[PDB]
RNA sequence: GACAGCAGGACGGUGGCCAUGGAAGUCGGAAUCCGCUAAGGAGUGUGUAACAACUCACCUGCCGAAUCAACUAGCCCUGA
């Protein structure tokens, strides 16, 4: 395989370039499968997101066909996890600023940036015992009526701090919102136009 | 065979005896590498007996001639095909040699098959010898000798084993 | 297959100087100097560049193991450059069982004295290499920092420490105790 | 809110779910009895039960799962009394009940509007998969209906 | 009990490949026994965990 | 724009179906498809008894042009 599939992918990208002459450059450096499902099924009625490897560098060959305006401007812009968002409707400058949806924020080891985790005096509300993680890290807790509360007010993960496995499990069980990060818009492309979105669009 | 010294290329043509049931034999032709023409004729009878219905008694050799080199002053590339018989089972083989003449390249082929694979002159049957040009050589050794403006010095070159006196005050250096 | 020349390329920064009298390489820099001998390899070591310092490690015909050897020279020259610009710092946290490991230094940080040693009464002494300085870290529990210039000397001293702290005649899946090399790095950071 | 994916009989042989429940301590027998009252005649087969709790009672909702209603479109009852003849009889037509089924399916499939759900629920079966006069390889390819009338 | 230090000690003592023939502690990503007492065989097995 | 190396993702139907001490990709028997897809195999292994976490197939970010697999026989080694 992977020859007829690549020819079909070239048919899909020439169909999108011939159908939708307007596009958004995005990046998905912090991505998830459930996140992409939520973004796609929220944007079924509008613009379509597409990704890929160096096969995305196909506008060069599409310009070597010479049937285009200056579409070759975005060729040095596909660097570092760059994907396309093909659109037809807009003509509208309120897209994705009212649709930048909040995503979980499920705790996973590895991230450092940007925020902190402050846990005030608040009960867990979980089943017995739910003190093993608190004893593994070290947190002054007190047992009230069965939900167990926390005496002090300490910070678990500071700015630039490595998330660990036990920290990830306790944040996933306590459901206190960890680091979440959606997609990034980088460049707008509307009919051969060179936008400078710092800050011109929207 | 023996492959004593350098080899020699022979063009040998041979036919069957003219019989009343079948006149005009097809008068076949080969290309035999051999140290001399007697070994060329015998190895010719060997190959033609293994190929077609021929034997030395009911046949004859018409011509057995030396084949001189078409361009002796040119460093050329030769692909040799081999039908050598190993200890377990026989194998085919393609080898490449950068050398001047055809007989010298086939000589290097016999010496190299004696060196590396321990094969005698009995087991080696040369299938085909073909001069190939540049940019078609498979082998990395001949492919890395394919270099215009090539450079290499000669490091640690020791020589003259007792051409000097056996008892000198020297202590000889290299290069 | 008797491969014609294999050469490795080394860029040397302006902070240090190099001098070769043959196969002996002498590198002088801010954190001392360091000299080594490559007498047993027979690979050409040439330099070029007027205040540009481009070293080349060049070997002619050789064999496959010797073509493997020609990269080892480039790697040890890179290690000498890193050791003379930044130095080597090895951090060793004392992974200790019920009995702690009391580590002191005696003779200018060159004699590491280990006590309580898995509960053994035998006080152990380890003499380090000429040219490596050790210290006990601050603001961190039972960390041992080995600082030096030559990576072979520093890491052999750390190997002597982590083999001096060894569980004997027991299971070593349980009793995970000893002083192991935790982090390898440089002295001067952000470089 | 408690979610559970089980069902045979009611049981209650000193074995139950409770874990989230005894934080408010209301279900120990009453929640199981109301689960019995909601599981009367529905059914003798594995279902999914979720109970919403707000401080006094349990509201029992059955979110129907796809393979569970595929099994529910078989012929009941088969609980005991000469079982095992053998496991996989399954002779049904399912020509429009599966269509109504994925009309009920909402916000959990990441679906096209009845586009390929015919293929999904035709190949997600294991006992039936077709009326006995054809082969399901024609179901996979030759369906050209539903995608206009269902949305 | 310092689980990070326990992971470090398991990194230096536990996660090794033991050969079934030469009985040598080698490396977790090893392929052959480096010792010449068996003939560099590829008959490896992980070091046993509980 | 491959092999490596480092980094990110590895879902929805579905806790699929036969089983019941549990099988919710991971003891087992059968099977084996679709959507989002850039990509997820009704799943290559590790684990908790299960539910969970980790990794791999697969895809992608940087680098940059050669690389990988299975056999075969010459020397030498283990077998000795
Ligand atoms: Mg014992
Ligand atoms: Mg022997």
């Amino acid at each position: 395989d992977r020859a007829t599939w690549k020819s079909n992918y070239f048919l899909k990208i020439i169909q999108l370039l011939d159908d939708y002459p307007k596009c958004f450059i995005v990046g998905a450096d912090n991505v998830g499968s459930k996140q992409m499902q939520q973004i796609r099924m929220s944007l079924r009625g509008k613009a379509v997101v597409l990704m890929g490897k160096n096969t995305m560098m196909r506008k060069a060959i599409r310009g070597h066909l010479e049937n285009n305006p200056a579409l070759e401007k975005l060729l040095p812009h596909i660097r570092g996890n760059v994907g396309f968002v093909f659109t037809k409707e807009d003509l509208t400058e309120i897209r994705d600023m009212l649709r930048a949806n909040k995503v979980p924020a499920a705790a996973r080891a590895g991230a450092i940036a940007p925020c902190e985790v402050t846990v005030p005096a608040q009960n867990t509300g979980l089943g017995p015992e739910k003190t093993s993680f608190f004893q593994a890290l070290g947190i002054t807790t007190k047992i009230s009526r069965g939900t167990i509360e926390i005496l002090s007010d300490v910070q678990l993960i500071k700015t630039g701090d490595k998330v660990g496995a036990s920290e990830a499990t306790l944040l996933n069980m306590l459901n206190i919102s960890p680091f979440s990060f959606g997609l990034v818009i980088q460049q707008v492309f509307d009919n051969g136009s060179i936008y400078n979105p710092e800050v011109l669009d929207i | 065979m023996k492959a004593s010294g350098t080899l020699r290329e022979y063009k040998v043509v041979g036919r069957c005896l003219p019989t009343p049931k079948c006149h005009t034999p097809p008068l076949y032709r080969m290309r035999i590498f051999a140290p001399n023409h007697v070994v060329a004729k015998s190895r010719f009878w060997y190959f033609v007996s293994q190929l077609k219905k021929m034997k030395k008694s009911s046949g004859e050799i018409v011509y057995c001639g030396q084949v001189f080199e078409k361009s002796p002053l040119r460093v050329k590339n030769f692909g040799i095909w081999l039908r050598y018989d190993s200890r377990s089972g026989t194998h085919n083989m393609y080898r490449e040699y950068r050398d001047l003449t055809t007989a010298g390249a086939v000589t290097q082929c016999y010496r190299d098959m004696g060196a590396r694979h321990r094969a005698r002159a009995h087991s080696i049957q040369i299938m085909k010898v073909e001069e190939i040009a540049a940019s078609k050589c498979r082998r990395p050794a001949v492919k890395q000798f394919h270099d215009s403006k090539i450079k290499f010095p000669l490091p640690h070159r020791v020589l003259r084993r007792q051409h000097k006196p056996r008892f000198t005050t020297k202590r000889p250096n290299t290069f | 297959m008797k491969t014609i020349l294999s050469n490795q390329t080394v860029d040397i920064p302006e902070n240090v100087d190099i001098t070769l009298k043959g196969r002996t390489v002498i590198v002088k820099g801010p954190r001392g100097t360091l000299r080594r001998d490559f007498n047993h390899i027979n690979v050409e070591l040439s330099l070029l560049g007027k205040k540009k310092k481009r070293l080349r490690v060049d070997k002619w015909w050789g064999n496959r193991k010797e073509l493997a050897t020609v990269r080892t020279i480039c790697s040890h020259v890179q290690n000498m450059i890193k050791g003379v610009t930044l130095g080597f710092r090895y951090k060793m946290r004392s992974v200790y069982a019920h009995f702690p490991i009391n580590v002191v230094i005696q003779e200018n940080g060159s004699l590491v004295e280990i006590r309580n040693f898995l509960g053994e009464k035998y006080i152990r002494r380890v003499r380090m290499r000429p040219g490596v300085a050790c210290s006990v870290s601050q603001a961190q529990k039972d960390e041992l920092i080995l600082e030096g210039n030559d990576i072979e000397l520093v890491s052999n001293s750390a190997a002597l420490i982590q083999q001096a702290t060894t569980v004997k005649n027991k299971d070593i899946r349980k009793f995970l105790d000893g002083i192991y090399v935790s982090e390898k790095g440089t002295v001067q950071q952000a470089d | 809110v408690y979610l559970r994916c089980t069902g045979g009989e009611v049981g209650a042989t000193s074995a139950l779910a409770p874990k989230i429940g005894p934080l408010g301590l209301s279900p120990k027998k009453v929640g199981d009895d109301i689960a019995k009252a909601t599981g009367d005649w529905k059914g003798l087969r594995i279902t999914v039960k979720l109970t919403i709790q707000n401080r006094q009672a349990q509201i029992e909702v059955v979110p129907s799962a796809s393979a569970l209603i595929i099994k529910a479109l078989k012929e009941p009852p088969r609980d005991r009394k000469k079982q095992k003849n053998i496991k996989h009889s399954g002779n049904i037509t399912f020509d429009e009940i599966v269509n109504i089924a994925r009309q009920m399916r909402h916000r959990s499939l990441a679906r096209e509007l009845s586009g390929t759900i015919k293929e999904i629920l035709g190949t997600a079966q294991s006992v039936g998969c077709n009326v006995d006069g054809r082969h399901p390889h024609d179901i996979i390819d030759d369906i050209n209906s539903g995608a206009v009338e269902c949305p | 009990i310092e689980p990070s230090l326990r992971q470090l000690a398991q990194k230096y003592n536990c996660d090794k490949m033991i050969c079934r023939k030469c009985y040598a502690r080698l490396h977790p990503r090893a392929v052959n026994c480096r010792k010449k007492k068996c003939g560099h065989t590829n008959n490896l097995r992980p070091k046993k965990k509980v």
